[PDB]
């Protein structure tokens, strides 16, 4: 299976992750790691796209102690509004970002969480998947 | 393994790290999907094997090279893909050997110099593709055909300056589009697009629009995109921005995630010969009103903003409207009363998703709306629909409302005046079924979809509200929680030809209800069918599709009868891989068309 | 295994120019724009390769030959460290490169008959940087 | 499969091998690992972690996709990582943690288009970034992106166009900073982006419009700008207009090579004043104009390639504080005429070769004038004709080359005589006429001498000879001479000599009697014809400190056993042991001497 990496580590705070996409793994990190997460927060992201991403839609599954908490849909391009410079990219074009993603502030409970992150587009096919952990 | 996408036509090998094209391929194959394998070089041999391609996509395969003849006993290519090589060289007679290759893709494949390109066979082509290389002039070579080119692709690039120079090297195109979308644009040089072959512009991300604007300074354009992006740094539109926009004219204009620093009438002052506007995400509140310069928009689209009462859009502003989109508003939306009163000769309005609650809809809330046809009311909170709620709207056509919970007070036809109305979408409004009279006015409806709601006791009775549908072509009531549909539930449907019962609880003596229908679409997946009687078999029979996938089927003698019709009839049935046994132990999971019983 | 395919630098006429690269290491690309029997000066070429050696120092050395004798050697240099003719010196080791452009050639009409050139572009530890064995035909 | 051992135990070479990892073969102690061409398509802790001590690690080219955290934690001693050529998706931010003084990173070609995926957690001991052929557009670098050890930073083959104050101020930390645009299409520059004073050097190279250039570096001070086109670089022209800019600001050092000056006056040096070297090679110029003034303190001038028929066209009297004078390579047969650089009074070196210099009764009035000249290049050119005292006028000469230029010397002429303080002089491939006795007269002091390629009467060095005539000597040449024999009184009153290089004749052991008496000499007696060495003679061996006996058909029978005995004893002190091997007998025929 693909390695774990380290999203960040602050303090006692850290983010690991790794790629639930059998094709590859990818990069990713987050610049600010604490407890309380800013708006508006910045991340850094390098994959190859072995899909069109004209459409591109993320999903959420938030879980503790193996049952699960908080599922949501939120889609990152959409043909008639692509939220991000990189939306309408073609399968087969590297791409690394370094910039903002637009979540609102949340706090995060303490607690070791299990995150399930899944971006995919129209046709349901995997652009990325990440099995992440948040350690408190 | 490869997969056979369509008969000896179609095959996919992406992934599967091959070195070559493999025997097992046939002649006969038009489009060969051959992304992530491995091919260094690229030669007469590699594809001779199979002549008759069409389409061949050999994005991200590792090709240094493409050598001289590749293609030349190609005659049909049309589409050549190659995105993200990393090319060493191109032969000149590299792509020669097509007689009409119409779009070549040589994105990311590391191209600075357009030189690069091999001309010799390209004088067919209607699109190129070459974003995110490393080219700073779209300035094609002397001697490269453009005649034909109607699709010209330099996104994610470095081009930084447009020359009078440059865009003249395009003049023998006709109708032609650019992207530029991502490229840090800081001068165009005035009149580069006089040219009235450019039919559309994006300029997406751009930083400076009055830059632009003065550089496409007396021209013709069908449409420009300006819209900019979360991710793009921040500037603040004025009225000054737009003094260049009537220097010359475009038909279609977005602005799509702008901030307008101090939005007045006076703002659209150059924007008198636009007839399309979209200003999604523009972090507005409301339209300033009395504009006078949006007097001939056709079509506005204020989707994703932040209004609080519908009438502050200002509609008297663009009376000769006739789609509008206010879809996703990111706040509750008081559609107040009268405030699209003026819009007279309206036919699409999108309200869906904008967080809309209302309680005595909806001729108020429509008043004079004489010719709307689609109405987008979907993905809102509760909305209370009156008895005739659209007598306002009489050529209404289209109505969606999925995911909008209704409240109507039986005994009321909230739908009676829509007399021209062919499709309509009460999906997971949790609907009132019992209301008999819910759906009246609808003789003549064509398209029905009351997915998601519920009937009493889960059950379709003798009486029900499909009686005052009965001209209906389509059908849907899956996730209904249906667990039985009375024998006779459906006489009165004359015309069916599209019947979705999927993801209910039904079983086998439900199929009695389709006894008296022939040749239908039946789809029946993800219920509780077990047992099919053999009596009301030929009731499946009747049919053209069906669909009996996730059902616990059953697979002893006792459905014998069921088993070989449905091998029988396997090519009639949708879904056939997933359609498996439950019973006995020893076959569960074992397909229909594997169950080798004997009786 | 086998040997680097034979490409075609160009056709004319009955006039052309095929090479064959002598470096076991890698392949690389290599086209002229005119072909004529009447070479005329600063003429252009195309080509592409990637450096396994620095090229700060580089060199070309030409032996021609004809009937397999040998008619002509030259060597001259192309990068220097006090003098870089081309906008391509001193790149690194490990640098994919692209050129389009003139070389400085003089004339030299192309006499009939049929040729065997062997050009080696090499640095100053003469490592091997590029290695052509080019047939003239006319 | 194997690498190269290219020094002892530390420096090993594995390139092109296709190498999946790091072999178990090499050792602990390694610390230049040059690993080129191999396949390391993932790079991590484990690694690299067998070689610990690693201080040059080279990966290019090794279609390195992703450097993991922690790679670098065990390599406290890495001081240069090389990552040119590689497709790299993604560097974890502690990728490059780990070393103790990491001083030069190598990002060359590795897709780079947004700074900030270079991780700066380790890199404030930078000492040299190299950012080239990127798909950069702005030198603007991330904020707290340490600069302070900055000096060298390139940025050749990006895409920049517009350089900013607001960019550059982004390098305010660094101090003597050097930045390389060789091959960016420079469209503009904000004026006073480079006042700052911590900026050395900078390269325009191939740039189209040096007004702009000029302009953009108004107030500052650098100590050199190469300005310099190539062929391939497309045709501008340049004017006096065009370095009105330059008086505005001061340069020690320009360089303008390949140019074509439109309009070529006086007048169009009217701001290099301050000027202390120029260079103008390959600048098509067919002289230069008089009277500039504008190179009042110029100490360098570089002249080369160009096409220049006679000497005095170069108008020397415009620059008399020069030091320093390039002619070399010129395109057409060039004149020296007479008195030409007798206004260059000061002048230290001059270099006019590879010029096509036909000299006839060289070179008094030539080099007239020319008091305190140490430094003279005369090589590749055709023939001299050589004056008695040839150099009078030159007096104070200190290193005379003119190697591969046919020197016609009419016997017993002393060309050299007068040079009293030449200590290095290179005749090779002169095609002397060593039998004048009285050729290297005068040159009783010289401490160096080639004589490389020259021929002998008999091919054989005698009793008599004109080597004593220069009895100083320490190095001396005479390599590639078809010598067969060497007298035993012919390096005699030579009594100084450490390097005597015979290699490349036809000399044999006995020729080794003629260097009995001197020792700890370095001797090359390379590609000679030694067979047999006798015993007699084999202490003239053992006397000396390094000696190369390789390439000879050295003989491996018993009547060689004593030689065989004393090469096995005195290894370390024998250059090029590898390939020395023995020729007979036909058994042992290449095996090695050891
Ligand atoms: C009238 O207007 C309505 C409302 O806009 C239109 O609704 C559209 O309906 C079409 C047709 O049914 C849908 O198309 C299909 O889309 C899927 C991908 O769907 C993904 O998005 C879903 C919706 O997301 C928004 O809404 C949800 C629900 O509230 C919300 O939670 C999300 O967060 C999101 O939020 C919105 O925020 C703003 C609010 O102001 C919106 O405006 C903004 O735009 C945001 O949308 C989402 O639910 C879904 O996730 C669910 O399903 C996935 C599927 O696996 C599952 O993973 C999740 O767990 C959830 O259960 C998705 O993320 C697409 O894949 C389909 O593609 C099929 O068909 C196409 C062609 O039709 C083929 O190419 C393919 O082969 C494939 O088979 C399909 O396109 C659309 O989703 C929906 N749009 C919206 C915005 O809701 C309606 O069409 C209009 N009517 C008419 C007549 O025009
Ligand atoms: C005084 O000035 C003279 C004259 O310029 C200086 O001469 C230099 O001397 C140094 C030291 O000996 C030489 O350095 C070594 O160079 C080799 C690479 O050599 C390559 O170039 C050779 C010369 O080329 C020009 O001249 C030849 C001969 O006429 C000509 O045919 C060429 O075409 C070329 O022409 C010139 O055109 C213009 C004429 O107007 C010139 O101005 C212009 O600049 C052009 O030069 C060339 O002969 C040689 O090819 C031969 O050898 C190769 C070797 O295999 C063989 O393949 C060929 O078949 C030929 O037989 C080469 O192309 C370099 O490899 C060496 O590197 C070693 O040492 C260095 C450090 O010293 C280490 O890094 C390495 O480990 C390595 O072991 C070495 O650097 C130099 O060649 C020469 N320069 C010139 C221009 O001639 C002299 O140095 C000055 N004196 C003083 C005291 O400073
Ligand atoms: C190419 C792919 C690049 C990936 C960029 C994805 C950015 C989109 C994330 C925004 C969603 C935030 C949101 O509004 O959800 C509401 C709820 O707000 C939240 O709680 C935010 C959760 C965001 C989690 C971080 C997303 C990282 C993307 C990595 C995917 C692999
Ligand atoms: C409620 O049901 C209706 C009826 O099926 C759904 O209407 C369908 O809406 C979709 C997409 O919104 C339309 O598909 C589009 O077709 C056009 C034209 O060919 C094409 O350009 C688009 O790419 C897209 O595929 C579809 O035509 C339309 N169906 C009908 C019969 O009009 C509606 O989506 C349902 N509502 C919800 C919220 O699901
Ligand atoms: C004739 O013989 C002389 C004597 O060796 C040769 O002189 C040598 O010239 C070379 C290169 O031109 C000098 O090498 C240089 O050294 C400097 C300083 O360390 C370094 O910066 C350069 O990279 C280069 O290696 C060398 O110093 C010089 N030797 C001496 C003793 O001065 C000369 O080149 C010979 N002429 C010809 C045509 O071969």
């Amino acid at each position: 299976a693909w390695p774990t990496h380290t999203a960040c580590r602050n303090g006692n705070l850290q983010v690991l992750y790794q790629s639930c996409d059998p094709l590859q793994d990818f990069g990713f990190s987050v610049d600010q790691c604490a407890r309380q997460l800013k708006p508006n927060i910045n991340i850094r992201f390098g994959m190859v796209l072995r899909e069109d991403i004209e459409q591109l839609f993320l999903d959420v599954a938030l879980f503790s102690k193996g049952l699960s908490i908080l599922n949501f849909s939120y889609p990152v391009c959409e043909v008639d509004l692509p939220k991000f410079s990189f939306c309408g990219r073609r399968k087969g074009e590297q791409i690394y970002y370094a910039g903002p993603i637009n979540n609102p502030g949340f706090e995060i409970p303490e607690g070791d969480y299990q995150v399930l992150l899944e971006l995919y587009n129209q046709d349901h096919a995997t652009v990325a998947c990440a099995n992440a952990t948040v350690l408190y | 393994k490869c997969t056979e996408k369509e008969g000896n036509r179609t095959y996919n090998c992406e992934n599967l790290g091959l070195r070559e094209i493999p025997d097992t391929l046939p002649n006969t194959t038009e489009v060969l999907e051959f992304s992530f394998n491995f091919l260094p070089t690229i030669q007469n041999t590699t594809f001779s094997r199979l002549i008759n391609l069409i389409f061949l996509d050999l994005t991200r395969c590792q090709i240094n090279w493409v050598h001289e003849d590749t293609f030349q006993s190609h005659h049909q290519l049309n589409t050549i893909v190659l995105t993200g090589n990393p090319l060493i060289f191109m032969a000149e007679t590299s792509l020669t050997g097509p007689k009409f290759l119409k779009h070549l893709f040589l994105t990311q494949t590391g191209i600075s110099n357009l030189e690069f390109i091999p001309v010799h066979n390209l004088e067919n082509l209607e699109s190129l593709h070459l974003g995110s290389n490393h080219i700073s002039s779209i300035n094609l070579p002397e001697n490269f055909p453009t005649q034909n080119l109607k699709v010209l692709d330099f996104q994610n690039n470095a081009i930084h300056y447009i020359s009078r120079k440059d865009t003249n090297s395009l003049e023998q195109a006709t109708n032609l589009s650019l992207n530029f979308n991502g490229n840090d644009i800081k001068g165009i040089e005035p009149g580069a697009f006089i040219s009235k072959i450019f039919q559309s512009l994006k300029f997406g991300g751009s930083l400076n629009l009055f830059i632009i604007f003065k550089g496409l300074q007396n021209s013709t354009l069908q449409s420009l995109w300006l819209g900019t992006f979360e991710d793009t740094d921040d500037q603040y539109l004025t009225s000054a921005t737009f003094e260049g926009l009537c220097d010359m004219s475009v038909e279609s204009i977005n602005l799509q995630k702008h901030r307008f620093s101090d939005l007045s009438s006076s703002t659209f002052r150059c924007f008198t010969r636009v007839q399309e506007l979209d200003l999604t995400a523009a972090h507005l509140n409301g339209l300033p009103s009395g504009i006078e310069g949006m007097n001939s928009l056709k079509k506005l689209v204020l989707n994703a903003n932040s209004f609080d009462q519908l009438c502050q859009i200002n509609a008297a502003s663009f009376p000769s409207l006739r789609d509008l989109y206010i879809k996703g508003n990111m706040r509750k939306l008081d559609l107040g009363t009268r405030c699209l009163e003026k819009l007279e000769n309206l036919q699409k309005l999108d309200l869906s998703h904008s967080d809309i609650e209302a309680s005595d809809c909806c001729n108020l809330q429509l008043k004079n709306l004489r010719h709307l046809q689609y109405l987008n009311l979907s993905y809102n909170e509760p909305l209370g629909l009156e008895d005739q709620a659209f007598k306002e709207c009489p050529q209404l056509e289209l109505l969606d409302v999925a995911f909008t919970h209704l409240h109507v007070k039986a005994p009321h036809s909230p739908f009676q005046n829509l007399h021209l109305l062919r499709v309509l979408n009460l999906s997971h409004c949790l609907l009132d079924t019992s209301n008999q009279h819910l759906l009246a006015g609808l003789q003549d409806l064509r398209h029905l979809n009351l997915q998601g709601n519920s009937f009493q006791d889960g059950s379709i009775s003798k009486t029900n509200l499909l009686q005052m549908v009965g001209s209906l072509e389509i059908l849907i009531l899956s996730s209904c929680n249906l667990l039985s549909i009375d024998q006779q539930a459906f006489h009165g449907l004359r015309n069916v030809n599209h019947l979705d019962l999927s993801h209910n609880s039904l079983t086998g003596d439900s199929m009695d209800a389709l006894s008296h229908l022939k040749g239908l679409y039946l789809n029946m997946a993800s219920n509780n069918i077990r047992i099919i009687p053999p009596h009301l078999l030929p009731a499946l029979s009747q049919q053209s599709i069906i669909n009996l996938s996730h059902n616990p089927l059953d697979c002893t003698c006792s459905n014998i009868h069921f088993i070989t019709w449905y091998k029988e009839n396997l090519h009639k049935l949708e879904d056939s891989e997933e359609t498996t046994c439950a019973n006995p132990p020893s076959l569960r999971g074992v397909k229909l068309s594997d169950v080798k019983l004997h009786c």
